[PDB]
RNA sequence: AUGACCCACCAAUCACA
RNA sequence: CACGAUAGCUAGGACCCAAACUGGGAUUAGAUACCCCACUAUGCCUAGCCCUAAACCCAAAUAGUUACAUAACAAAACUA
RNA sequence: ACAGGUUUGGUCCUGGCCUUUCUAUUAAUUCUUAAUAAAAUUACACAUGCAAGUAUCCGCGCCCCGGUGAGAAUGCCCUCCAGAUCUUAAAGAUCAAAAGGAGCAGGUAUCAAGCACACCUAUAACGGUAGCUCAUAACGCCUUGCUCAACCACACCCCCACGGGAAACAGCAGUGAUAAAAAUUAAGCCAUGAACGAAAGUUUGACUAAGUUAUAUUAAUUAGAGUUGGUAAAUCUCGUGCCAGCCACCGCGGUCAUACGAUUAACCCAAAUUAAUAGAUCCACGGCGUAAAGAGUGUUUAAGAAAAAAAAUCACAAU
């Protein structure tokens, strides 16, 4: 009788073959730790960001637009190299054209190329092999060749069409020749887009700026993208504002392959999440809706599942505790539930119960939402719920917030920011708190400190290693105070005893009891640490205990063992 | 309370104004875990003595009852 | 509220609802808002022409010239207003813009009469 | 010296055309 | 402002008899109670405190009326 | 209030709680189009753009409009007006600081005393009396814009702003944070207003006309929500079995549930409908033997009543 309309925005049906324009190339830069792809990237824009860039590394996918001597405009992608980013480099992978896989001449084709290689040739995309670092003295363009021959990348010299062009970062050797490469595939594929149409785009980085609010770096597929226009992304929405290029540019419009920051998100986008355009704001409300409807319903069913299951356990607990006890009527039921009366069930509502099973409560708080994405893969590895168990509160964008702190002061949580601040007040307020916040630029000195962290929250393990060892010889009864206090005189065989220690009594073979003692004295004389050969009498706390002629003692003491994180992060 | 018997499903909130509270969940049925976020609104129910809250069904993270199937 | 200077005026508030709009005629202080304060309510004035295509306004005409007479001043339109009823000379600006009115039809006379041929 | 708890009054017909 | 039962406090004096407490005896499952015996603080006098009572006739003071008029019970109902 | 439900085995009385009405915010669920009105989490921090100019040089304008409710029991109403400004010789007139007071003015008396808070002299000082406020609430503490053609206050903070923190949207838009709370980084000076100009005129995020939003009305193009034990309009068949769950209040669920969950039928509102929270309304010109309440006693003070007619006084156990 009501059946929910489905309205949601659709991709375009593929362009006519009348309308279909020449397009620009978009182009992933890839590979392994090191191998320069920044180095090209800054050498091309007459730009240097591989010298400002935070550790030296790579850890944002970005955008760039580059125009060449002979008037090719270019858009590359920066892809982080870094075990940890692997998200980011699939996300890559789907809105390229052309990836250029930069592999060095002195190390050749290694995890991460291998890795990259599998994002391109899984999302069907054409690659150019450029090997670097031919300005150095090991330089071997061939051993990388027949390295790629293995993986089934087959060179240009070997008849195969991946092209490959021996390149120097530094000296700027073949840069003409990759350009060249790239240029020449690019019109080999025939590019197409459609300008006149609504916009189709892509997500890359979502971040929020304190001055401009919710802001998107997005790959326009198709369509003219202009100021005041409608948008729609996973779940949220904007009507544009700016449209803005990397330089703090104003530009007036978007056209196909384009980067560009937009602003007026009302909710941050997914990152990787596809970009269309609608008609007004009551349609992009009605479309956000029922997106928002449809997962609720997804979620709903799972959580249908589980519960049914959790009341059908307490349902047949229903039914044993009222059949198996002997129905009559239900007075006669209550008075034949009588039957077991006794009732032990232990159950704390507090929230202390799980402190020294060692839970730890962690906020990330990241710089963009790529970043954050890493991080929690990074926590989703996490193998190890015996030990520790890692428990991720809270994640978001935007600096650590009053709302954060919060949060990890009711949990006891640690709050880790990434590329991000907290001021002054936030600061103070989180010491008044007792919460720890924890910055960092550098990826993998974050997951180190989620190690140490983990590890000395462990519990100690404790080893019992032994002191001493005497065999009881007489029994005594010995009357101090009105009190019969039984006396273990014993000979201390190897090894000493002392007071402090526990102590252990062993019966032919058998552990009889565990503690400490009462008094240890010597000779009238109370002795602290009895020698090896030393007569020493032994009354115990415990009055239970029966002391024979033929008895042995142990004597141990407790080291403790510190533990570290039985959890190693794949990378 | 005791004129009347069942086991009635709750929740301890700590809400935006600081102060935490005991709070109870309508319905039959739910998912909630720590960390879940929901909205409570003023209701008291009238057997559990010293229950004076209520979670909003359908928002956030309590959703709406979901249908028998 | 005590201001720092400003005049005695008679002036046009805007009651009026979207589209519809509304004047009273009043004497206020210069300084304070259009819709606000007022010293003493002259008269009304209604734009819109009625069912007898008639624009109705309304002066009280002891009260203008006893404020007048106290050095009040007149908004140009108030001033085109009385000068319309008669209790003024013409504004000479009303007279002007009747002109170039006239010359305006004029020369769209010509123009027609040329795009014509 | 004692003797779980719980127990009660809030709905209207038949017959004929 | 000045008083205010019993109990209670301080100091000095009294002490027949009564008596919290306590100690004995019964009783009882128990009996740190009721019942029996002893005995003390205290009850008394002088001086000073203390300011409490079911200090309740559970019905405020002062003038009035017996008209209108029954929730119940009680000591009838009411005016200023 | 025209009232209703609920104390008991029952009746009466007393006494609370709740229902029924009306509005606003938020949320859930639903949502077709117009018009009009209104637009509201934050005295926390603010990217960018704009919000004050005119004019033959001087000048004159430049929190005035607009914003906000932070502070303060602020204050309402009313005296009296220095000053500024306009006009004109003057006289007038508009806005009215300071100073005042017939009266009225948030809670709290478990805040009961304040501690110099008065007056004279006269010359403006010397000096002298020893006062002044307060149970008709002084002196404190808490909360707070308002009695609305409007008024009062603030203008980053340190009541103030020389100085010092430090580098200011509580102008329009925007944005972070924060909150249950979500309007355009828009167009024009065409009309009114304001500034300036002798003037044509220029400027003005005031404002005008628009954009956005079920917040409210209305109009039709629009059908969905809640409820059906009683109060209180309206129910049938299954499932469950003191479980699962429901309720504003009484209460419902223990195998024949009109009260849960779903179905059938119905009722009631309707582009809305429920829920939550705040209001509007609501207590005593009523009572005090037994229900909450006559303060253990008398005298006076302050304050009141006198409203017509008279009186003080004799066995007995005051102290
Ligand atoms: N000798 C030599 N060194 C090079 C060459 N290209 C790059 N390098 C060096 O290698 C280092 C890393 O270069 P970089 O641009 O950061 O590589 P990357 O692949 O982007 O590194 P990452 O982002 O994955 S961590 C730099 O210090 C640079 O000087 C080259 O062609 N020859
Ligand atoms: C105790 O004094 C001990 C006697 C134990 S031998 C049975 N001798 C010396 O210390
Ligand atoms: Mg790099
Ligand atoms: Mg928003
Ligand atoms: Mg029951
Ligand atoms: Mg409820
Ligand atoms: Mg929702
Ligand atoms: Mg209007
Ligand atoms: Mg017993
Ligand atoms: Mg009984
Ligand atoms: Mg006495
Ligand atoms: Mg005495
Ligand atoms: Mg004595
Ligand atoms: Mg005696
Ligand atoms: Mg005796
Ligand atoms: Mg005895
Ligand atoms: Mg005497
Ligand atoms: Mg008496
Ligand atoms: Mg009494
Ligand atoms: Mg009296
Ligand atoms: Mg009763
Ligand atoms: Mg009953
Ligand atoms: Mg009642
Ligand atoms: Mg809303
Ligand atoms: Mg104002
Ligand atoms: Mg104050
Ligand atoms: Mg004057
Ligand atoms: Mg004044
Ligand atoms: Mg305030
Ligand atoms: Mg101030
Ligand atoms: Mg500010
Ligand atoms: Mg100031
Ligand atoms: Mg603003
Ligand atoms: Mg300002
Ligand atoms: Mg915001
Ligand atoms: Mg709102
Ligand atoms: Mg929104
Ligand atoms: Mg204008
Ligand atoms: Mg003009
Ligand atoms: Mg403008
Ligand atoms: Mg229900
Ligand atoms: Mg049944
Ligand atoms: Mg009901
Ligand atoms: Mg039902
Ligand atoms: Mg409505
Ligand atoms: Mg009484
Ligand atoms: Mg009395
Ligand atoms: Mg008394
Ligand atoms: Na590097």
């Amino acid at each position: 009788d009501k059946v929910r309309k489905n309205k949601d925005a659709v991709r375009r049906p593929q362009a006519d073959p009348a309308l279909l324009t020449p397009r620009s190339p978009v182009v992933t830069i890839m590979g392994h730790v090191d191998h320069g792809k920044t180095t090209l990237l800054d050498k091309f824009r007459k730009t240097q960001v591989a010298a400002v860039e935070t550790g030296g590394i790579t850890q944002h996918i970005g955008a760039f637009l580059v125009s060449l001597p002979s008037g090719e405009k270019i858009t590359f992608l920066d892809t982080p190299g870094h075990a940890a980013f692997s998200a980011m480099r699939a996300r890559g992978a789907q809105v390229t054209d052309i990836v250029v896989l930069v592999v060095a001449a002195d190390d050749g084709v290694m995890k991460q190329t291998v890795e990259s290689i599998q994002h391109a040739k899984d999302a069907q995309v054409p690659i150019i092999l450029a090997v670097n670092k031919c300005d150095k003295a090991e330089a071997d363009p061939e051993k990388v060749k027949k390295e790629l021959l293995a993986y089934d990348v087959v060179c240009e010299d070997y008849g195969g069409d991946v092209q490959a062009v021996p390149v120097s970062a530094l000296t700027g050797d073949n840069l003409m020749a990759l350009a060249e490469a790239t240029v020449a595939l690019a019109e080999m594929l025939e590019l197409k887009a459609d300008p006149n149409g609504p916009v189709e785009g892509t997500v890359i980085e979502s971040f929020t700026d304190k001055g401009r609010g919710l802001v998107t770096t997005a790959i326009i597929q198709r369509g003219t993208l202009r100021k005041g226009s409608v948008l729609v992304a996973g779940k949220c929405w904007a009507k544009v504002r700016l449209m803005f290029d990397e330089n703090g540019k104003t530009i007036d419009e978007a056209y196909p392959s384009m980067p560009v920051g937009i602003t007026g998100w009302r909710d941050l986008p997914s990152a990787g999440e596809e970009i269309l355009e609608v008609e007004s704001e009551p349609r992009a409300r009605e479309v956000v809706d029922w997106r928002k409807y449809e997962q609720e319903q997804e979620k709903g069913q799972e959580d249908l599942k589980i519960i049914e299951e959790k009341r059908k356990e307490h349902k047949e607990a229903h039914q044993k505790a009222r059949e198996k006890y002997g129905h009559l009527l239900w007075k006669k039921r209550s008075i034949l539930r009588f039957l077991e009366r006794k009732e032990q069930i232990p159950l704390k509502p507090k929230e202390k119960r799980e402190r020294d099973s060692n839970v730890l409560s962690v906020i990330i708080k990241g710089d963009v939402d790529g970043s954050v994405e890493a991080i929690l893969n990074i926590i989703d590895t996490y193998d190890a719920s015996h030990e520790c168990e890692l428990e991720l509160v809270h994640f978001g964008v935007g600096d650590v917030s009053a709302n954060d702190v919060n949060l990890a002061e009711t949990f006891d949580g640690v709050i880790y920011g990434f590329n991000v601040n907290a001021g002054n007040v936030i600061q103070q307020s989180a010491a008044k708190k007792g919460v720890k916040i924890k910055l960092h630029k550098i990826i993998y000195r974050l997951v180190e400190d989620l190690q140490e962290e983990l590890s000395s929250r462990l519990p100690c393990a404790v080893e019992e290693h032994p002191v001493g060892e005497a065999s009881i010889l007489a029994t005594f009864s010995v009357t101090e105070g009105k009190k019969k206090v039984p006396v273990a005189g014993c000979r201390v065989q190897k090894g000493q005893l002392e007071k402090q220690k526990k102590f252990k009594l062993t019966r032919n073979g058998h552990v009889i009891w565990k503690g400490s003692l009462t008094s240890l004295k010597h000779h009238k004389d109370d002795i602290s640490i009895v020698k090896t050969g030393m007569d020493c009498g032994l009354s115990l706390d415990e009055d239970n205990m029966e002391f024979q002629v033929g008895d042995r003692i142990v004597c141990y003491e407790e080291k403790q063992i510190q533990a570290k994180t039985s959890w190693d992060p794949g990378f | 309370k005791k004129p009347n018997s069942a086991n009635r499903k709750c929740c301890r909130v700590r809400l935006s104004t600081g102060r935490e509270a005991v709070c109870f969940i309508p319905g039959e049925g739910h998912s909630l875990q720590e960390h879940h976020v929901v909205l409570v609104q003023g209701g008291r129910t009238q057997d559990l003595p010293g229950v004076k809250l209520t979670v909003v069904r359908g928002k956030y993270d309590c959703g709406h009852v979901q249908k028998k199937k | 509220r005590a201001y720092r200077g400003g005049h005695l005026t008679i002036r046009l508030a805007l009651g009026g609802c979207t589209n519809r709009p509304f004047y009273r005629i009043v004497a206020a202080h210069s300084k304070c808002p259009r819709d606000g304060r007022f010293v003493e309510q002259l008269g009304s004035y209604d734009p819109l022409p009625n069912s007898h295509g008639e624009k109705l306004v309304a002066l009280n005409f002891d009260r203008i010239r006893h404020w007048i007479g106290c050095g009040a001043h007149l908004s140009k339109p108030v001033e085109k207003l009385l000068g319309l009823s008669g209790f003024y000379p013409l504004h000479p600006m009303m007279i002007t813009n009747a002109e170039r009115l006239r010359r305006k039809r004029a020369r769209e006379v010509l123009l027609a009469s040329q795009k014509t041929d």
